[PDB]
């Protein structure tokens, strides 16, 4: 057993933004992503509307279908349920509160249709 | 500290 738990994204890991800030994880704000992706130019946040999510039958699995852009092009990727996904105006959330606190102690709204999930890209 | 990209997944390569 360690001191804590993992220090990656495990509840109480103090999460340093691209703006220098040093937060709870738990405590990141989806304006906090933002920010830190806009200030830099390596990084990008994206907007990807969720029109619908279905469970996949597979173990934690649910496809997540995202209307990608003002142009909703659509995307189904399996993703699982234990994945916190950051939403872009609507939260830190996951589609899997309980799974991601359980498993990671780590706290989440519920990732639902209707959340513009932040897709963030690490150049 | 962590990069704070540590909890923001990806919905796959979006297009």
């Amino acid at each position: 057993a360690p001191p804590t738990l993992p220090p990656y994204f495990m509840k109480g890991s103090i999460i340093q933004l691209a703006n220098g800030e040093l937060k709870k994880v738990e405590d990141l704000k989806t304006e906090d992503f933002i920010q830190s992706a806009e200030i830099s130019n390596d990084l990008k946040i994206d907007s990807s509307t969720v029109e619908r999510i279905e469970d996949s039958h597979s173990p934690g699995v649910a496809v997540i279908q995202f209307a990608v852009g003002e142009h909703r092009a659509q995307v189904s990727v399996e993703v699982l349920v234990e994945y916190p996904f950051f939403v872009f105006g609507q939260g830190w959330s996951s589609c899997c509160p309980e799974r991601t606190s359980q498993l990671f102690d780590l706290p989440c709204s519920k990732l639902s249709v209707g959340d513009v999930c932040i897709s963030l890209t690490l150049k | 500290v962590f990069p704070w990209h540590s909890l923001v997944p990806f919905l796959a390569p979006s297009q």
